[PDB]
């Protein structure tokens, strides 16, 4: 009737009648019949299913508020035991035959009841029978059992784990008539279960004792059962299996010593054969990627617990080249860089937040690179050469795609250039590096297959610059400086800029810059020439190869000065709300500010700028930007020769002073602050 | 003309009312008044082709000022967590947030954002955080003063809602 009139104002907008809603929700509750309301609001069908959610939400509000006279948030209004036993056999009602948003709240609802009563003991069977009882029936005890699994404390643990694991692994072991979902979330209990258990077990002991310890065997033989089977074919449950596997494993490593030799043969042929259906389905394509994912997940932990570490090196050079298999661009991800550069610019970063196979496969690599340098350096060499080998052969043929191999080969092999470009100082393989840059990397820049391998091969040139012949630095940075022209696509002047920045690190680590001494006015040129076409992530790059290139010959950029201070100014201003943009322009003023040369031009260009913005009202000109302008003021003066220059004590010390004095922003006053105490700094 | 019901579900003081007002109309409000209960800010925005409400249902961080926590998620469209990257506790309790947000909208496109990408970036949280890895989680950063990526969480919570990547304001 009108108890339900409510709940439509607490769902509503305006915020008059939100209020008084609450209000009235916060009133009425002090009367007994406010449960019984609410679950025959929300169990009763035929009825606006927000509404339903609405009551069994407050429902959980209601048990956690005006239940237990001891909880620490507890209302005067205690629960009468006549409420109580009518809705305990009125709410379980649900569970049943409706869409899974009202299933969920009323499981959350007796979640809520549930903690309470379970040393109390009334029946906790109904949902047990409903687990014989078909479907939509199951699925409701499912998510209560794991919402109830996930509230139980360290108190009641000890004694529910030996209750809900036994018929935990009853269910799973039954695949006859719990189909593949019950099943996995079955599992997802007992991995919740163990890992609270064990957590105890640090806290307290009591978990890896008399009690389950056992049936954690019995799971675990039931488990290597499991991946097997290729029905039972849902792939989302080999992960949920595999999840709880490595939750097995990184726990208690120690019952896990006995049968984990069987365990990984198992994994290694998901592995491969998920290896094959993953090129065939995704890369060459006209909840995988998250069995992909724990796979991995499963590798990391195996190369965690010491006695399971010499495990993963035994087969490493057998593992480096499906990884090297699963780290090709797929078709998927080709459409989307070419259809958006930003996103190509943001991913193939190596500092990203996306999380693609590509990505996971290359952390896994990293990993298993700098756990065993030289091993696995000889395993990638290993695995490289055969990856060229089959390219070669499928290459013949002319195969349509075999191009990606190509890609992930040069991405594997400079990815972790440290160990390999080390190892082959010394010869402790026989990996032909000349070779390797002659047949491979070069001679596929002169190649029209697509344009993704062009970009990949200039940027893996930029890693083995220590060991390359100077008439091949030239032909690779004469490719690179083409790179960067409006003619080639996007996507491969990235790339060129980003083989600029590590030609400009290592030439110069190398100190052999002489060579690119000849190259830098084109360089620079079509670095300013990029930053003005796209705007925001490509700048985000290109600023930072020009800090570097500024960094490269300081005489180059004392003769073209004129040409990267306004572009920088104009830069810093524009998009000035960055933080990477505002960190970067400060380099680029601190790396500029050495050339003495400079200092004229510099300043007379920059100080009316800087103090045109200190003037400005702090209402006016965008936020933060004060705080930018007096950092590279700082930085200026600071990196600057001793003997100042009349522009700055003529401007610069009396604009910052009125700035630091009229100021209220805290910001403000505080990089202000480091200001003048480097303005001390005078001799 | 379609109105989309999004939520934020901010713990602590980390900004979210300062976001809603810079994206409504204004400037950054530097003073803390911590809200309590909702304050839904409606906020329409215009696109290339069509145009879209996001009646902002603004939450609680705090748990005394919370009213009715999960009350009024139903009915969501999207949601955005929350988290300052200035702050520690703000982000180790996500999972619980995220727990609570998806139980009762089932699987709307949620965008992990962090506020206020001047001051220190991954401070004490972590250099890295590994929550948005393998779910349906959009990860970002922006900021309510600088106003950084301040459009960025919308356009991608507009493009997932209609469908097109190719919506733009
Ligand atoms: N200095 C600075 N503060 C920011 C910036 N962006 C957001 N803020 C914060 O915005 C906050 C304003 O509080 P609210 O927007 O109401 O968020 P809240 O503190 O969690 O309050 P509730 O919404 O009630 O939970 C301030 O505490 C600031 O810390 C920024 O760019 N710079």
């Amino acid at each position: 009737e009108a108890l339900v009139d409510t709940l439509t104002g607490i769902l509503s907008p305006v915020q008059e009648v939100r209020a008084a809603a609450e209000e009235q929700i916060k009133v009425l509750e002090v009367t007994e019949e406010f449960g019984v309301h609410l679950a025959e609001l929300t169990v009763d069908p035929q009825g606006a299913l927000a509404i339903r959610q609405l009551a069994s939400v407050i429902l959980k509000q209601y048990v956690e508020t005006h239940w237990c006279a001891q909880s620490e948030k507890f209302r005067p209004p205690e629960t009468t035991e006549r409420a109580k036993i009518v809705i305990r056999e009125l709410l379980p009602n649900g569970l049943r035959e409706s869409i899974s948003k009202v299933r969920s709240s009323v499981a959350y609802a007796v979640s809520a009841i549930a903690h309470w009563d379970w040393p109390e003991a009334w029946p906790q069977l109904f949902n047990l029978l409903m687990e014989m009882l078909v479907l939509n029936a199951v699925h409701g005890a499912m998510r209560v059992l794991t919402e109830f699994t996930r509230e139980v404390t360290d108190t009641q643990m000890p004694l529910v784990a030996p209750v809900i694991l036994p018929e935990m692994y009853k269910i799973f072991t039954m695949a006859e008539v719990y189909g593949i979902r019950t099943r996995s979330r079955a599992v997802e209990i007992f991995t919740t279960c163990a890992h609270m258990i064990c957590n105890m077990e640090e806290l307290e002991k009591g978990a890896a004792k008399v009690l389950i310890f056992p049936v954690v065997q019995q799971f675990t033989e039931a488990f290597v059962q499991a991946l097997q089977i290729p029905p039972t074919s849902d792939s989302g449950f080999k992960m949920e299996v595999l999840k709880a596997v490595t939750a097995l494993v990184k726990n208690f490593p120690k019952h896990m010593v006995s049968s984990m030799q069987q365990i990984l043969p198992i994994v290694w042929n998901t592995l491969t054969e998920s290896a094959a259906f993953y090129v065939r389905t995704e890369v060459n394509y006209t909840g995988f990627e998250n069995l992909v994912f724990s796979i991995f997940e499963f590798v990391h932990a195996l190369l965690e617990n010491s006695k399971f570490k010499s495990t993963v090196k035994k087969a490493l050079p057998e593992l480096i080249y499906y990884i090297i298999l699963y780290m090709q661009i797929t078709e998927e991800q080709i459409k989307v860089w070419t259809a958006n550069p930003q996103q190509f610019v943001e991913d193939e970063d190596d500092d990203t937040f996306s999380y693609t196979v590509r990505i996971a496969a290359q952390d896994l690599l990293l990993a298993v690179a700098t756990d065993f340098q030289n091993e696995s350096a000889a395993a990638l060499a290993a695995a490289a050469t055969r990856h060229l080998q089959e390219a070669e052969q499928t290459k013949n043929s002319g195969t349509e795609h075999w191009w990606k191999i190509h890609e992930a080969c040069m991405l594997a092999l400079g990815s972790v250039k440290a160990i390999i470009t080390d190892s082959v100082k010394n010869g402790r393989i026989h990996f032909d590096m000349h070779g390797f840059l002659t047949n491979v990397i070069l001679a596929d820049l002169n190649l029209s297959v697509s344009p993704f391998l062009l970009g990949r091969a200039l940027w893996a040139a930029s890693r083995f610059t220590v060991a390359m012949s100077p008439e091949l630095i030239q032909q690779f940075l004469q490719a690179t400086v083409s790179g960067l022209h409006e003619t080639q696509p996007p996507s491969v002047r990235i790339s060129a800029v980003r083989a600029i920045w590590g030609y400009c690190d290592q030439l110069k680590v190398s100190e052999s810059t002489h060579v690119l001494q000849p190259f830098l006015p084109s360089i620079l040129d079509g670095l300013i020439h990029l930053a003005a076409q796209f705007s925001s992530e490509v700048l985000n790059l290109v600023m930072e190869t020009l800090c570097i290139v500024c960094t490269v010959d300081p005489e180059f950029t004392a003769s073209m000065e004129s040409k990267i201070c306004p572009f920088t100014i104009a830069i810093f201003l524009k998009y000035s709300n960055d933080p990477v943009v505002a960190s970067l322009a400060q380099d680029i003023f601190k790396e500029l500010s050495q050339i003495e040369a400079c200092q004229g031009p510099m300043q007379m260009r920059l100080i009316p700028t800087l103090v045109s913005i200190m003037q400005a009202p702090a209402d006016k000109i965008p936020a933060g930007l004060c705080a930018t302008a007096i950092d590279i003021l700082t930085t200026v003066v600071r990196n600057t020769k001793p003997p100042l220059s009349q522009l700055l004590i003529c401007q610069a010390f009396p604009a910052v002073a009125q700035c630091t004095l009229h100021t209220d922003d805290n910001a403000t006053m505080q990089n202000g602050g480091e200001c003048l105490r480097a303005y001390v700094s005078v001799t | 003309v379609p109105t989309f019901k999004l939520v934020l579900v901010g713990d602590g003081g980390t900004g979210k009312t300062t976001f809603v007002k810079r994206h409504l109309t204004g400037e950054f409000e530097k003073k803390y008044i911590a809200t309590i209960g909702v304050e839904v800010h409606p906020l329409s925005f215009y696109t290339n082709f069509g145009e879209i409400k996001f009646d902002v249902w603004d939450t609680a961080g705090l748990e005394k000022f919370g009213g009715l926590r999960d009350g009024y998620y139903i009915n969501a469209q999207c949601a955005i967590i929350m988290f300052d990257v200035t702050s520690r506790i703000t982000y180790k309790n996500v999972p619980n947030w995220h727990r609570d947000l998806v139980r009762v909208c089932e699987n709307i496109p949620i965008v992990l954002c962090g506020n206020k990408v001047d001051v220190k970036e991954r401070k004490v949280k972590a250099k890295t955080i590994t929550f948005h890895r393998k779910k349906n989680l959009q990860y970002y950063d922006i900021s309510a003063k600088s106003n950084y990526n301040f459009e960025k969480p919308f356009l991608w919570l507009a493009r997932k809602l209609a469908g097109n990547p190719q919506l733009e304001f």
